[PDB]
C-alpha cells in the first residue's frame, strides 16, 4: 500500500525557527500554498489554506516519518500554530509508482482578510521549506463573500451615474443599499474639487448635485457609504464625470 | 566498477505528456546506452551513445547528458511505449546495467467489478478450501481487500497478485485467495470479500453463505 | 541479416552444470564481442561477460567468476556459455548479445534455465460463475491452478479461441514451496447457460495437461 | 541496551567545579535538556527537566561507573540540586549493538518560568572541569506548553484582544481591542525606534473599545503594545502587540 | 512598472570603503529577494550574493564574504551593497536584481566602480582627412582621444548637428594603464574646405569637456 | 560551485538559420534561466524555468532540458537576435551563471576600405607618434594587419580595436595603431599599412611617405 | 547582519600600552562570546581569550596571561583588548571573532599592532629598464623601496591605473632591521619611451609619500 | 589542553584531483572546524560541527572524523580552493587551531622571464648598490638564483622574495637582491644573475656591464 498523512495538532516550538537567516535557494520549490472554498455549496464558507509540498527523491525519504507545518499570520497582530503529519507507512520507493514524485498537502488553517502568511515544514527525522503568501482584501472575488466583506459594501451595485450638468455642477445618481442611510459624493481630478452629503433610509435610487470648483468632464467620482460594521472605513464606489444626453 | 542509478524505478504518464527519466553513473562514463524492453522479449537498443536514435525508433525520444548524468526524455508520451528502459555503460569494466524505469500508461480511474468464487466440491474433497475473490479491469492499481468469515476479519491466510496493465484498455486486475482447511470453511457460513479503491466512494462488499448454491 | 540463435532451455536439477549456446550468422563472426547477460523473472540485466571472438579473451562479472566460462568455436561461428553448480537463484533467461563498441546491437531470443529439485504438475479447479445471482451483465468465470513446480503454466481457453477478457494471474510462491494463479474471464451472464468454457492448462516441466470445463453450479 | 542508571541524591560537589572555567568549552554538547510536563491531564502541571546525555565511544567508557549533574540557578544563586547517576554494570561495548550511542536521561528538577539554567555533568572517574555542560532558558507565558499554566494565565497568557490599529490622521492612531474578564485598566502604546506615543483606558465591561492615541512620530508599520493591568501581575502583565495599518485598507 | 535604479559610477581610493545603492519602485519592496552581481572587463557574470528585504536574510559567493556586505533600508525601498576596503580587483561594473524564485526579472542599469587614487582626462588629437583617407567620394576624419583613465569617453561631432557616417572604435587598455580610443566620421570629400568638424570629447571622470577642430591634411 | 559549462563560447548564425546553443551543469538542477546581453547595457530576462519567454521575447526562441542538460533554440536568426546569451541556475547556493555564448550575425564576405592617418604635428610634439591604419566595413573579422616601416616589417609596437556589429549592414570596422617615439618616426620615411583579408584578392597597403607637406 | 568592525592599526612605543575596540551590530550583544586571536608573521592562529559580554567574565589563554586584558562596554556592544606592555614579540594582526558553540562564526578584518621604537620612511629607487632588449619582445622595470620601518608601504602605479602586469614584492626584513620590497611591473619594450610609468609609494607610519618615474637609463 | 596537528603543512594538488588534509587531536574531541584564509584576510568559518557546510561553501568539501582523527576533503580540486585551511577544537580550554595546511594549484611547468636592474646613481650616491634580479611568471615555485661578480660567486649579500600564486595564471614572481657597497661594486664590471629552474633544459644568464646603458 501507498503512504498517506495522518495528521494532528501540535504544540511546536517557539517561532524563531522561521527566521531564515541564510537565503535558501530560490529553485527550491518544494512547498506551495493556495486558498480554497471550503465548502462550495455555500455562499460564506470558510476559507482554507492547501498546504502541498514535493518529498525529493532520494536515499533519505526512507527514513522519513513525520513532516511538521507552522503558520504565522502577520496583519494586524500575529498567529501562530502548528501541525505534525505522520506518514502512515514506510517509503518503499523514492518516487510514487502512479505518479511522479511524492506529494501531499493538509487544508487547514483558516484564512484571514488582508494578512501576510509564513509558512515553514521540515521533514522528522531533520526551515528547510517556506513559502509565504498575503491574503486579498474584500476586492477579491472569493473574499467579497465574507460577511466582513458583505457588510462593508463589497457587493454593493450603486450604479452610478456621473454627469456634468450646469456650469461647474455635478449630478450624482446611485442606488442605495438596505446596509445604510448616509452617503457622500465626492469629485476629484487633480484635486478634490467637490462633495456633498445626502441621507436616505430608503432602498432606492436617489440623486445629489455636488459642486465642483474645477474641470469636472472625466474626473473620478467617489461615492462613500458609511454602514454600522465598516464606520468610516466601508468600501467606497468609484467612477468618472461625463456628458449628459 | 561503475554502477549506473536510474530514477524512477516505476512511473505513470498520460498519452501526450512529457517524459522524462534519469541515469545517473557513481563515475564519469563516455557514453550511455538505452534499451526497451516489453514483457517477454528481448531487450531493444533505443538510445546510443547517449543521443542517438536506432532506426525505427520515434523521434519524440531524445537522449542527453554528460559526464555522469544522463536522461531519456520522451516529447508526448505514447501508449506504445509503455515498456521498461534500462540504461548501460561500457566505458570501464564491467560492463553493466542501470536497474531500469519501468513506465506505465496513466488512464482515468475506473472502479473494479468485484466478484467473489466459492472453493469448487473438487478442491473440498482434497481437505483445502480455497476461497477467490476477483478485482477486475480497474485503475489505478492501488487497491485493498480484506476477507471476512462470519464477519470476522481474517489476516495471514490470503494472497493476493497482480496482472500486467491490460494492452487494450490499460487496466489492471487482481486476485485474492483466502485459504482454509476443509474443517474451518465447514465450520462458517458467510464468506466476504471487503475491497477498497479510489474509484468506489464506499468500499463494495462480495458475499456468498456457504452451500448456498 | 544478423542473427543469433539460442539454444533451447533447459531443466536441471540444483547442483547440475550446463553449457548453452549461441549460433552467429549474417556478419563476420570475428568482428564483434559476444556478451552474456541473465535477466531473473521480473526483475533487473545483469551482464555475466563478455569474449572476444578473434583471441578467445574474456572478461566476467565477479559474481559469475567461476560459475560461469564463456567459449567460442570460430569454425561454426557459435558462443558457448558453461554455467556451474546451479541454485534456485539461476533460474532465469539467459542471452548473448552482440557489440561492436560499447552497446549492444543484436540480442539473441534468450534462453530459460531452471532448477527444480522435482517437477509437480498442478491441480486445476472451477471458479464456477455465480450463476446463482445472474444478470447485472458481466459473469466472471475461471480456473484456479493449484499446487505446481517449477513455473510456468500456460493457460488458454476453449483451446485458443477465448482470448478477449482473459486474466491469468502471476504465479504465487506458496508457503508449502509450490506455486499456485487463477486464469479468469470476464463473459455475458446469460452465456453461461449457451456458451461452453474450458480452461487447458498446460505445465511442461511435468508433462501434464489438464482441460477443466467451468459450468455454473446446479441451481434448480 | 544492558546497563541501566539508578540516580540518587549525593552533594558530594562544589559549586566552584561547575565556574572551573570561566568560559565553558563550547563543544560539550553531549548534554540536553528540554522541559516535560509531568502530568498530562493537568494545565497547570509541573515542569521537570529531563537531561539525556550521550556517552563517548572509546575505551575509557570501561572505566566508567556514574554521572554527576548538577543543576545552577546562576541568579547570584548557588547549585545545591546535584544528583549522581550510578551505572548498574560496567560497560562491554563502546556504543550499543544496535545504538548510535549510549544514550541516558534523568527527569527531576522542577523548572521555574523565564529562568536561567547552567547544567553540568561530570563522569566517575575522570581534567576535572565538567564533562558535559549546557546553558538553558527556561521557557515564558508565550510558549505553547507554558501559557496553560497558573501563573502564566492569570498573568493573560491566553487574552486575544484582536488588536485593530489605524493610521487615522498625520499624528493620530485609533486602536480597537477587546477587553478581558481580568482587568478593566489598560495601556495602549504606539512604538516605532521609540516610543512615540501613549493612551490610558479604563474599560469594565467586556466589549470591543477604541481609543485614539496621539504620536509624536511616524506610525505606519509601527507596533501597537497593550499593557493589562490584571491581578497578580501588577505592571508585569503579558503584553500583547500588533501593527499600525493604513485604513481605509481596501479601494 | 518595476524600476531599480542605481547609483552613479564613483572613483574610491583603495582602502577606502563605499556603499552603492539600489533604489527599487513600482512593487511591494518586501516581496522580491535583491541580487547582487558583478561584471568586470572580461565579460563574465559573478553572482555576490542576495538579500531578503523583509528579514535581512542574506547568502553570498563565498569569493566575496568578507569583502561585501548587502543590506536594505525599507523606508526608501533601497537596497546597498558595501566594500569595507576596495583593491583594484574590485574594479568592475555592479548590477543589482530582483528574484522571487530562482530567476532575475529586473536588473538595474549597474554602477561602475573604479579603484584607483586619481582620474586623468584625455589628450585629443586629429586624424585630418586626406586623400589618403577617402575612397568613392567619402572622407573619413576623426578624433584620436589617447591617455585617459578610467572608462569611459563620449564624443559627438559639431555638437550633434553632423550627419555622417560614424566608427566608433572601444577604448583600448594601453601598457600604461591609459585608455585610448579612437571616434572616426565619414563626410562627402568635397566638403572638406567648405565645412568644420569639431569633435566634442567629455570625460565625466575627471569632468573634462574638450572641442578640437579637425583640419584636413594640406598634402593630398 | 555548480558550474555551467556554455557550447559554443562564440558562434555567428545568418539570417533566417536555426541556433541552438547548449547549458551543460555540473551537477543536476531544477531549473535553467537564459538573460541576453548586447554591449553596453544590462542583462535582460530572456527564458526562465527552463522553457518560459520572457515578456517581449518572440517566440522564434525556445528553452528545453531537464537534469545536467539545457538548451536555447532561435528557429529563425534574426539580426536583432545578435548577443550575448548567459544561463544560471538558483538550485544549490551559490547562484551561479554559465560563461555565456556569444551569438554573432554572419552575411556574405564584404572587402574592408583600407585608410591611413599619420601623426597630427601636435602629438610630436609632446614626443610620440600614433600612425593609425582604418579597415571600414568588412566581415569577416579576421584580417591581417601588418605595418611596414622603410618597407622594414614591425612587431610588438601596434594595437587593434574592432567595432560592434553594425547594426545595419553587420559588418566590422578595425583600427590599427603604430607607436612610436618622436625620435623613431622622424627617422623614417615610408609607413605601410598591409591588410589582409577573405575579401580581398590581394593583400592591400595603404602608405604615406613621412615629410611629403 | 552581523558585523564586526575593528578599530585601525596602531604605532606602539615598546613597552608601551595599547587598546584595540571591535563594534559588534546586527544581533543581540550579551548574547554571544567574543574571542581574540593572533596571527603573527608564521601565520599560526594563537587564541588569547574570550569575554561573555553578558556578565564580563573573562577565560584567557595561559601562553597570554597578564598581557592581555578582555572588557566590553555594553551600551556601545562593543569588545575591547588592552595590552599592558607590548614589545616586538607581540608585534602582529589581531582579530575578534563572535563564537556560537565552540566555533566562531563572524570574524572582524582584524587589526595590526606593531611595536616600533621609530619610524622611518622609505627610499625609493627605479628599476631601469635596460636597453639591450629583444625586438618586439617584453621589458620589465620597476622600483626598488628599501629601508623603511615598520611595514607596511603601499605601491601603486600610475596612480593605480597600472595593475596588470604588477608584481609588488612581499617586504624582507634586512640585517639593518629595516624592511625593503621591490615592486616591478612586464611592458611591451616598445612602450619604452612611448609611455609614461611612475610607481606611487606611501608609508603611512612615517607620513611619507613619493612617486618615482622610471625611465630606461640615459645613454649619455 | 588539548592541541590539533595538521598534515600536510604544505601541498600542491593537480586541477581535478582528489584532495585529503588531515587534523589529529591530542585526545578526544567532540568536534572539529575548519576555516579557510586566503592571503591577507580574514579566516571563513568552512566547515563546522564537523561535517556540516557553511552557507555557499561548494560541495565538493566535506568532513568527516571523531574521537582523535579527521579530515577535509575535496572531491576534486577547483584554482578556487587554493587557500590556507586551519583545523580548530573547542572541547577543552585553550581554545586552540591547527597550523594548517596551506594548499596551491598545480598548472604546466612554465619557466622564468629573467631581468637584471643595475644600481641607479640616485642610490649610489648614498654609498649602497643594490642590484636586482627579477624571475618572472613561473611554476613550480623552486629556482636557484646565482649571482656573479666578474665571474666570482657570490654567497651571504642576497636576498629572495617570492611572491604568492598569481590568481589568474597561478605562476610565481621571484626577485633576487644582491646588495653592495658603492666601493665594492666600482671595482668591477660584469654583473650576472643565473637562474636554473625546471623549465629550463640550459640555466640562463642576465648580464649588464657597469655603467653601460
Ligand atoms: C489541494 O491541492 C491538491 C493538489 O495540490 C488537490 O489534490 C487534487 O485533488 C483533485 C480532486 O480534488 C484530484 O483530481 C483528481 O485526479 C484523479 C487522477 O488522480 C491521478 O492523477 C493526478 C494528476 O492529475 C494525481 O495528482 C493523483 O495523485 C493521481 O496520480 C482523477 O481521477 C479524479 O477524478 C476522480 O474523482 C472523482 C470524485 O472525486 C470521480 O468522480 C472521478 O470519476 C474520478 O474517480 C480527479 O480528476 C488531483 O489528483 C489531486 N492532486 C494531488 C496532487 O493530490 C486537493 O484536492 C486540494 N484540496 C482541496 C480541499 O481542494
Ligand atoms: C504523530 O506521531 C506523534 C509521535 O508518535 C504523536 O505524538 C501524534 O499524536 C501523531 N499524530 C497523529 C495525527 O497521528
Ligand atoms: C443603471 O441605471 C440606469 C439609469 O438609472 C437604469 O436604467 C439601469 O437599469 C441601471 N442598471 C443597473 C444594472 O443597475
Ligand atoms: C439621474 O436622476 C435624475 C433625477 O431623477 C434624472 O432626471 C436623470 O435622468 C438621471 N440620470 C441617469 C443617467 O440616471
Ligand atoms: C473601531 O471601533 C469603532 C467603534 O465600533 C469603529 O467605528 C471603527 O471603525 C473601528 N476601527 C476598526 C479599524 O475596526
Ligand atoms: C551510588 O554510589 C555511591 C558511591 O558508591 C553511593 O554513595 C550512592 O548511594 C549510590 N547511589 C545509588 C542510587 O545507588
Ligand atoms: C554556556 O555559557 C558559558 C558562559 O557564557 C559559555 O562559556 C559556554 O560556552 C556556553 N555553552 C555552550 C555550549 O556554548
Ligand atoms: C527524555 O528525552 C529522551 C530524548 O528524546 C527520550 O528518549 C526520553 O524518553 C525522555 N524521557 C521521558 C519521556 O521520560
Ligand atoms: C478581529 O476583529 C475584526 C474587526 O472586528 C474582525 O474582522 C476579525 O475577524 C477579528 N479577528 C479575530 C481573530 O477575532
Ligand atoms: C515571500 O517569499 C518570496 C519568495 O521567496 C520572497 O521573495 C518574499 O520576500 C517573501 N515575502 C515576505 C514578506 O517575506
Amino acid at each position: 500500500p501507498e503512504p498517506t498523512i495522518q495528521c494532528g495538532s501540535e504544540p511546536g516550538p517557539s517561532p524563531e525557527w522561521m527566521v531564515r537567516h541564510t537565503l535558501t535557494p530560490g529553485d527550491l520549490r518544494d512547498l506551495r500554498v493556495e486558498t480554497i472554498k471550503s465548502n462550495v455549496d455555500l455562499e460564506d464558507s470558510p476559507i482554507l489554506m492547501n498546504i502541498s509540498w514535493i518529498l525529493r527523491a532520494d536515499a533519505s525519504i526512507r527514513l522519513l516519518k513525520a513532516t511538521k507545518i507552522c503558520v504565522m499570520g502577520k496583519s494586524h497582530f500575529q498567529s501562530y500554530s502548528c501541525i505534525r503529519c505522520n506518514y502512515t507507512q514506510a517509503f518503499q520507493t523514492q518516487t510514487r509508482p502512479s505518479g511522479g514524485k511524492w506529494t501531499f498537502s493538509y487544508v487547514g488553517f483558516p484564512v484571514e482578510l488582508n494578512t501576510v502568511y509564513f509558512i515553514g515544514a521540515h521533514n522528522i527525522p531533520n526551515p528547510s521549506m517556506a513559502v509565504n503568501f498575503t491574503s486579498p482584501g474584500c476586492l477579491d472575488h472569493v473574499m467579497k463573500y465574507k460577511k466582513k466583506c458583505i457588510e462593508a459594501g463589497s457587493l454593493w451595485k450603486p450604479n452610478i451615474t456621473a454627469c456634468k450638468r450646469s456650469a461647474n455642477t455635478v449630478e450624482v445618481n446611485f442606488t442605495t443599499s438596505p446596509l445604510g442611510d448616509r452617503y457622500m459624493a465626492l469629485i476629484q481630478s487633480t484635486a478634490v474639487i467637490g462633495t456633498s452629503y445626502v441621507s436616505e433610509k430608503e432602498l432606492t435610487r436617489t440623486s445629489v448635485v455636488v459642486h465642483v470648483t474645477g474641470e469636472s468632464e472625466g474626473a473620478v467620482v467617489q461615492l462613500t457609504p458609511y454602514f454600522h460594521t465598516c464606520g468610516n472605513d466601508c468600501i467606497r464606489q468609484r467612477g468618472t464625470v461625463v456628458q449628459c444626453p | 566498477q561503475i554502477v549506473l542509478t536510474q530514477s524512477p524505478a516505476i512511473m505513470s504518464a498520460s498519452p501526450g505528456e512529457k517524459v522524462t527519466m534519469t541515469c545517473s553513473a557513481s563515475s564519469s562514463i563516455y557514453y550511455i546506452h538505452w534499451y526497451q524492453q516489453k514483457s517477454g522479449t528481448s531487450p531493444k537498443r533505443w538510445i546510443y551513445d547517449t543521443s542517438k536514435l536506432a532506426s525505427g525508433v520515434p523521434a519524440r525520444f531524445s537522449g542527453s547528458g554528460s559526464g555522469t548524468s544522463y536522461s531519456l526524455t520522451i516529447s508526448s508520451m505514447e501508449a506504445e511505449d509503455a515498456a521498461t528502459y534500462y540504461c548501460q555503460q561500457w566505458s570501464s569494466n564491467p560492463f553493466t546495467f542501470g536497474s531500469g524505469t519501468k513506465l506505465e500508461i496513466k488512464r482515468t480511474v475506473a472502479a473494479p467489478s468485484v466478484f467473489i468464487f466459492p472453493p469448487s466440491d473438487e478442491q473440498l474433497k482434497s481437505g483445502t478450501a480455497s476461497v477467490v475473490c476477483l478485482l477486475n479491469n480497474f485503475y489505478p492499481r492501488e487497491a485493498k481487500v480484506q476477507w471476512k468469515v462470519d464477519n470476522a476479519l481474517q489476516s495471514g491466510n490470503s494472497q493476493e497478485s497482480v496482472t500486467e496493465q491490460d494492452s487494450k484498455d490499460s487496466t489492471y486486475s487482481l486476485s485474492s485467495t483466502l485459504t482454509l482447511s476443509k474443517a474451518d470453511y465447514e465450520k462458517h457460513k458467510v464468506y466476504a470479500c471487503e475491497v477498497t479503491h479510489q474509484g468506489l466512494s464506499s468500499p463494495v462488499t462480495k458475499s456468498f453463505n456457504r452451500g448456498e448454491c | 541479416e544478423v542473427q543469433l540463435q539460442q539454444s533451447g532451455p533447459e531443466l536441471v536439477k540444483p547442483g547440475a552444470s550446463v553449457k548453452i549456446s549461441c549460433k552467429t550468422s549474417g556478419y563476420t563472426f570475428t568482428e564483434y564481442t559476444i556478451h552474456w547477460v541473465k535477466q531473473n523473472h521480473g526483475k533487473s540485466l545483469d551482464w555475466i561477460g563478455g569474449i572476444n571472438p578473434n583471441n578467445g579473451g574474456t572478461t566476467y562479472n565477479q559474481e559469475f567468476k567461476g560459475k560461469a566460462t564463456l567459449t567460442v568455436d570460430k569454425s561454426s561461428s557459435t558462443a558457448y556459455m558453461e554455467f556451474r553448480s546451479l541454485t534456485s537463484e539461476d533460474s532465469a533467461v539467459y542471452y548473448c548479445a552482440r557489440s561492436y563498441y560499447g552497446y549492444v546491437d543484436y540480442w539473441g531470443q534468450g534462453t530459460t534455465l531452471t532448477a527444480a529439485a522435482s517437477t509437480k504438475g498442478p491441480s486445476v479447479f472451477p471458479l464456477a460463475p455465480s450463476s446463482k445471482s445472474t444478470s447485472g451483465g458481466t459473469a466472471a468465470l475461471g480456473c484456479l491452478v493449484k499446487d505446481y513446480f517449477p513455473e510456468p503454466v500456460t493457460v488458454s481457453w476453449n483451446s485458443g479461441a477465448l482470448t478477449s477478457g482473459v486474466h491469468t494471474f502471476p504465479a504465487v510462491l506458496q508457503s508449502s514451496g509450490l506455486y499456485s494463479l487463477s486464469s479468469v474471464v470476464t463473459v455475458p451472464s446469460s452465456s453461461l447457460g449457451t456458451q461452453t468454457y474450458i480452461c487447458n492448462v498446460n505445465h511442461k516441466p511435468s508433462n501434464t495437461k489438464v482441460d477443466k470445463k467451468a459450468e455454473p453450479k446446479s441451481c434448480d
